[PDB]
């Protein structure tokens, strides 16, 4: 693939998207709906199941869905610190790699 | 007749534990899914303290975003250094307050403390080898480190603790029950040169004993030698949180009021107790040491996790 | 067995024994209470703007941070296949725009490897931190 620093014309020139609308013949004109795997209720229950095993010894340890691996996880900024994460594979195990970094 | 049977069953249990340790890797100790909290080195020290307390942890690997490499482990030792520096330089409150994690090395230089060549283990290696290395850590934590398959960079996988190894052993080796020889007959308890203090001793003096003695805790006794409480390296975290400038000349007894209500307590045993019972307690609760007392409650010694590991690995 | 918890080590007994003696610190010094708030985690970042507007903000942020990207086709307009300079030197990312509700969109960020089972996301996490901050300023 060829790489450039030129912003695609569809996001800087109204003519491009207009041309798409008028030269009709459907879903590609709109961003896809969010997959159920990336929903925030499933993500936090995954966290809560990890917590329930380690605080109350209740149930079993949660294996994450393979879809969400290497995707960025975020939280609200608190105390001018950004906390981000990503669930990655280490051999046959899963490490939620969390980073705390100061912001401005 | 009876002491011959106890002895051989102890031997069988130990040989069994050692084989387990020789057959497992550090990788095996890891949960199938777990979290790794890492701090950017430009983060403030006092915020890093809050991160640790909020997450119920006492250590965190550091990451240098400039050089894209790991920069060691933040531990209670780093926080000891800070309090010691501030106590010696109480005019530098502003520097300490605004201190960033990457400024810790300047504090170390100012105090004259050794670099500390902190160990690491490759997860694939036998657990037994990680155990041997654990006898050298005074923190009790060693980073699990592998190589990134694309960048060849050295990268942190997890942090292994002595508690976690001994709990992993206990959970998987129920043969611990047959460790029936009283710890008094094993010669594993440290009894000579016990570093201790009293309730009226200033906390800063107790903190000096932690690094000067290379110990994780200081038993607190009365005039007649009765064990009353303990001061741990862990307690230092709450001590900085509740005002450093405030507790300059505070007694250990007074500083101990800062302890959270969820503090789980100091564990005690006697010379007649068995490692079977000890491992049962480790199996069910986070115990970092057992202080040995006599029949009336006077301190006679201490049995730490490193003493137990050393017995498992090396024997009496 | 004779394994016990030393009663005087427990905070409630220690406090009471210090109070009974008479020391002032017993009244004034209170135990540490660390309120651990239940952090809500989300994948990526949410935006209230509309598709073309959002994609425009991202590309602008990408350009000022010194990233390069592939020319998208009509079947993948809402996908950015980018490369970032930061041994392999160029980090690859895939950014995807999703629709949640009518007025609500999610920006998804995915690490895609390097170009010249065991890996660190921390260089990826660090760069996304820059990207999120660049975007937050322009808003
Ligand atoms: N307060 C203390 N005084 C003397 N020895 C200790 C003390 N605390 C621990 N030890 C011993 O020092 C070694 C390392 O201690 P630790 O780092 O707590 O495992 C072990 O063999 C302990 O038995």
């Amino acid at each position: 693939m060829e790489y450039t620093t030129d912003i695609p014309a569809v996001f800087t020139d109204p003519s491009v998207m207009e041309r798409y609308y008028y030269t009709l013949d459907t879903s590609w004109l709109t961003p896809p709906q969010l997959p159920p795997q990336l929903e925030n209720v499933i993500l936090n229950k995954y966290y809560a199941t990890q917590d329930q095993f380690n605080e109350n010894n209740s149930g079993a340890l949660p294996i994450p869905n393979h879809v969400v691996l290497n995707h960025l996880v975020t939280s609200s900024i608190k105390h001018n610190t950004l906390c981000v994460a990503s669930i990655v594979r280490y051999k046959q195990k899963y490490v939620t790699q969390i980073l705390y970094t100061p912001i401005e | 007749d009876s002491q011959e049977k106890v002895s051989i069953e102890q031997q069988l249990a130990v040989e069994s534990i050692r084989k387990f340790l020789n057959s497992k890797t550090s990788y095996d100790v890891l949960p199938v899914s777990y979290r790794l909290i890492v701090l950017d080195t430009s983060l403030l020290v006092k915020k890093s303290l809050n991160v640790l307390l909020q997450n119920s942890i006492v250590s965190a690997p550091l990451w240098d975003s400039k050089t894209s490499r790991f920069a060691g482990l933040l531990t209670t030792t780093d926080f000891i250094n800070v309090i010691q520096y501030y106590f010696s330089n109480p005019d530098k409150f502003e520097l300490v307050d605004k201190l960033q994690l990457d400024g810790l090395k300047d504090i170390e230089r100012a105090l004259g403390v050794d670099q500390l060549d902190t160990a690491s283990i490759h997860p694939s290696r036998p657990l037994f080898e990680a155990c041997l290395k654990m006898l050298e850590s005074r923190s009790g934590r060693i980073p699990l480190i592998d190589q990134d398959e694309e960048t060849h960079r050295e990268i942190v996988v997890s942090v292994l603790t002595q508690y976690r190894i001994l709990k992993f052993v206990a959970l998987n080796c129920r043969e611990t029950h047959f460790l029936k020889i009283p710890i008094g007959d094993l010669n594993i308890i440290t009894q000579d040169n016990m570093k201790s203090c009293q309730m009226t001793t200033p906390v800063i003096d107790v903190i000096q004993m932690l690094t000067q003695g290379r110990v994780s805790s200081v038993p607190i006794i009365d005039e007649n030698g009765y064990l009353i409480n303990v001061y741990e390296a862990y307690d230092v975290l709450g001590l900085i949180k509740g005002g450093i400038y405030n507790d300059l000349s505070l007694s250990v007894g007074e500083a101990l009021m800062r302890r959270s209500d969820d503090f789980e307590g100091v564990y005690t045993c006697t010379k007649n107790d068995k490692l079977s019972t000890i491992m049962d307690n480790i199996r069910k609760a986070r115990v970092h040491r057992f202080f040995v007392v006599d029949d009336v409650g006077r301190l006679v010694g201490v049995l730490t996790l490193s003493d137990i590991l050393k017995y498992i690995l090396l024997g009496s | 067995s004779t394994v016990s918890i030393l009663p005087t080590s427990l905070p409630q007994i220690h406090r009471a024994n210090m109070l009974a003696q008479g020391s002032p610190a017993a009244s004034k010094i209170s135990p540490l209470v660390t309120k651990k708030s239940k952090t809500r985690w989300h994948f990526g970042i949410r935006s209230r703007s509309y598709p073309l507007d959002v994609m425009g903000e991202i590309y602008i942020a990408l350009k000022n941070l010194g990233a390069e990207w592939a020319k998208p086709s009509e079947e993948d307009l809402w996908t950015i296949k980018l490369r970032w300079k930061y041994i392999p030197d160029l980090m690859k990312m895939v950014i995807q725009l999703f629709q949640i509700e009518t007025n609500n969109y999610l920006v998804d960020f995915k690490f895609d490897g390097w170009e010249s089972s065991t890996f660190s996301a921390y260089p990826f996490l660090h760069l996304t931190t820059k990207l999120i901050m660049e975007l937050a300023v322009n808003s």
